[PDB]
């Protein structure tokens, strides 16, 4: 608040107002990347209610309805686990909001494959989605289709073994 | 990577000091619903897609690429046989065309 | 306003449905890339003390 400290470094010149500009630059990138990160969708995809996937269990990556945030219990995991004339701005999206973009993005890679990505999402069951993604690596669709259940079995198994390591690894 | 949607080809552009990229791309439009089935249960065997998907229209079934509606007669020459219809969940029955059969029924 | 993310498209899920495109779109997309600079010379002796 001094007027004679202001006064001198007026005679500095513009370095304020770079300091300011660089600053404020800084700020709109930071929302840019997360613009580019997160809104990569402009349809917003929900889940069918009737969570059937052929014995595939994405309740640990799905939103959880009885959590007020609507976030799923590893991104709950997550959040838990992050913990003079200077003013923070807030970023332009909030965690809700990018929590709602990480949703649709789930349920569009879960209901629709790849296709939503491409263009208008076309759905098509989970079981036959993952067949193709065998074939892209070059196994044929009857190995996914004789171990379904295996497969399932071991992806729940995985994603279950990720929400340990996350919760027990500092 | 190269625009939205399917890749197809890209055209370079000179800019004041840029590029402008002009991407041609391939999107899907103007979808249809069709019931589907992972398999094909003929004479005990289960039939897959050789490269399509399984449609049907509510009454036949037929074979497809994946990319556009294209159906055509189920047959061996665009399905393969592996194991019977026992393991595979959702196999539906339908016949198998075989274009040697006439050849010999001649 | 409180931004909206995107228009809510819920996708018609099944077991057994698949949705097949019977047609398509040639679209042609820009994306502009900067690749460089205007290239600055300041002389430091002429420039601090001329
Ligand atoms: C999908 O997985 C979730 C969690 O792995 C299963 O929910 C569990 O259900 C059992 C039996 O009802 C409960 O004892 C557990 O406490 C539940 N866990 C959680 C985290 O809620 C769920 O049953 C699985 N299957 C389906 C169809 O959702
Ligand atoms: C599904 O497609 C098949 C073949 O495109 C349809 O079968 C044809 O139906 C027309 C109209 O009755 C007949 O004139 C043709 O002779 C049929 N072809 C064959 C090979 O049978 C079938 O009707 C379609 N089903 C629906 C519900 O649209
Ligand atoms: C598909 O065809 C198979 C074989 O023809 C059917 O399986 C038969 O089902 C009847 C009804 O219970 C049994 O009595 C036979 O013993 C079964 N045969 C075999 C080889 O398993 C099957 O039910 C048919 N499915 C549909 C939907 O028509
Ligand atoms: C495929 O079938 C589904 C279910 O019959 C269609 O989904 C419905 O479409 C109507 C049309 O506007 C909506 O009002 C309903 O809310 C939709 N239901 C669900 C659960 O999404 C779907 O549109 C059909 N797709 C095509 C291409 O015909
Ligand atoms: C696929 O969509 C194209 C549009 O790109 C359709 O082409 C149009 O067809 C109508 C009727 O024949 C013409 O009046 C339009 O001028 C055509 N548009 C263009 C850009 O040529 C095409 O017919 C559609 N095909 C199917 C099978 O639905
Ligand atoms: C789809 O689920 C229904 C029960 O909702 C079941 O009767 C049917 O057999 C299932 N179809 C496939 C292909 O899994």
């Amino acid at each position: 608040d001094s007027t004679e400290c202001s006064n001198l470094l007026l005679q500095y010149g513009s370095f304020c107002t770079q300091l300011n500009r660089a600053l404020t630059g800084i700020a709109v990138e930071q929302d840019k990347n997360t613009q580019e990160v997160f809104a990569q969708v402009k349809q917003i995809y929900k889940t069918p209610p009737i969570k059937d996937f052929g014995g595939f269990n994405f309740s640990q990556i799905l939103p959880d309805p009885s959590k007020p945030s609507k976030r799923s219990p590893i991104e709950d995991l997550l959040f838990n686990k992050v913990t003079n004339g200077l003013t923070v701005l807030p970023p332009l999206l909030t965690d809700e909001m990018i929590a709602q973009y990480t949703s649709a993005l789930l349920a569009g890679t879960i209901t629709s494959g790849w296709t939503f990505g491409a263009g208008p999402a076309l759905q098509i069951p989970f079981p036959m989605q993952m067949a193709y993604r065998f074939n892209g690596i070059g196994v044929t669709q009857n190995v996914l289709y004789e171990n379904q259940k295996l497969i399932a079995n071991q992806f729940n198994s995985a994603i279950g073994k990720i929400q340990d390591s996350l919760s027990s690894t500092p | 990577f190269c625009g939205k949607g399917y890749h197809l080809m890209s055209f370079p552009q000179s800019a004041p000091h840029g590029v402008v990229f002009l991407h041609v791309t391939y999107v899907p439009a103007q979808e249809k619903n069709f019931t589907t089935a992972p398999a094909i249960c003929h004479d005990g065997k289960a039939h897959f897609p050789r490269e399509g998907v399984f449609v049907s229209n509510g009454t036949h079934w037929f074979v497809t690429q994946r990319n556009f509606y294209e159906p055509q007669i189920i047959t061996t020459d665009n399905t393969f046989v592996s194991g019977n219809c026992d393991v595979v969940i959702g196999i539906v029955n339908n016949t198998v065309y075989d274009p040697l059969q006439p050849e010999l029924d001649s | 306003y409180t931004m909206s993310l995107g228009a809510e498209n819920s996708v018609a899920y099944s077991n057994n449905s698949i949705a097949i495109p019977t047609n398509f779109t040639i679209s042609v997309t820009t994306e502009i890339l900067p690749v460089s600079m205007t290239k600055t010379s300041v002389d430091c002796t002429m420039y601090i003390c001329g």
